[PDB]
Parts: structure tokens; C-alpha cells; sequence
């Protein structure tokens, strides 16, 4: 019905500023530290 | 239906259980959430308002 020369355009619906756009196409119409291995008692007891 | 996790508490308990040892169990435990896809382009496809060879013979026509 509205196929035009080959074209398949039948598969479509037919029935502040305010511009006007066209329809059918839109434009303008833990852990710490243990006391070993921390320098103490690693240099110390005089007993 | 709305939510998708496994209904039964054993289950995830099992599973988590074993995994804790790091061991597998036999059923199988996804993650929750809501139930639901979108299957897109297997829905609206592109329309084709031109014909298999219109646009070749509009290149010809020059239009």
C-alpha cells in the first residue's frame, strides 16, 4: 500500500522554547612483634 | 520465581562445608539474585525499508 518502487516502507504505524520537530524523522521544522629478633635480650642478661 | 538462590539450607551448608576443606560437592550453588533476562537482538531487529537492490541501483541512478 505505501511500498513505493521497490521500497519496503509498509511495515509502519499508520492510523523554555517549544520547537516544532518534524515527525517520522525528528529536526526543527593482627600481629605484633614477640620480644626475639627485636634487638633486645640479644644484647643483654647479666645473669 | 522471583528470587534464584537454592531453596534448601542444606544444601549451602554442605557445599560451603566442603569448600571450606576444598573439596567439591555434587549439586551445584549459584550466587542469589532476581530471576529475568534481556534478550536483545533476539527482539527488535533493524528494519529494511529498502529492497535487496535498491540501494545499488539508486548508486547507479546516482540518487
Amino acid at each position: 500500500x505505501x511500498x513505493x518502487x521497490g521500497r519496503x516502507x509498509x511495515x509502519x504505524p499508520x492510523x523554555x522554547x517549544t520547537x516544532x520537530v518534524t515527525x517520522l524523522x525528528x529536526x526543527x521544522x593482627r600481629x605484633y612483634l614477640r620480644f626475639h629478633x627485636x634487638x633486645y635480650x640479644x644484647x643483654x642478661x647479666x645473669x | 520465581p522471583i528470587v534464584t538462590e537454592q531453596p534448601s539450607a542444606e544444601i549451602r551448608e554442605a557445599y560451603i562445608e566442603n569448600f571450606a576443606k576444598g573439596e567439591h560437592i555434587s549439586a551445584i550453588v549459584p550466587g542469589q539474585s532476581i530471576s529475568g533476562t534481556l534478550e536483545l537482538s533476539a527482539q527488535f531487529r533493524v528494519p529494511r525499508y529498502h529492497s535487496k537492490n535498491s540501494f545499488q541501483q539508486a548508486l547507479q541512478m546516482k540518487a
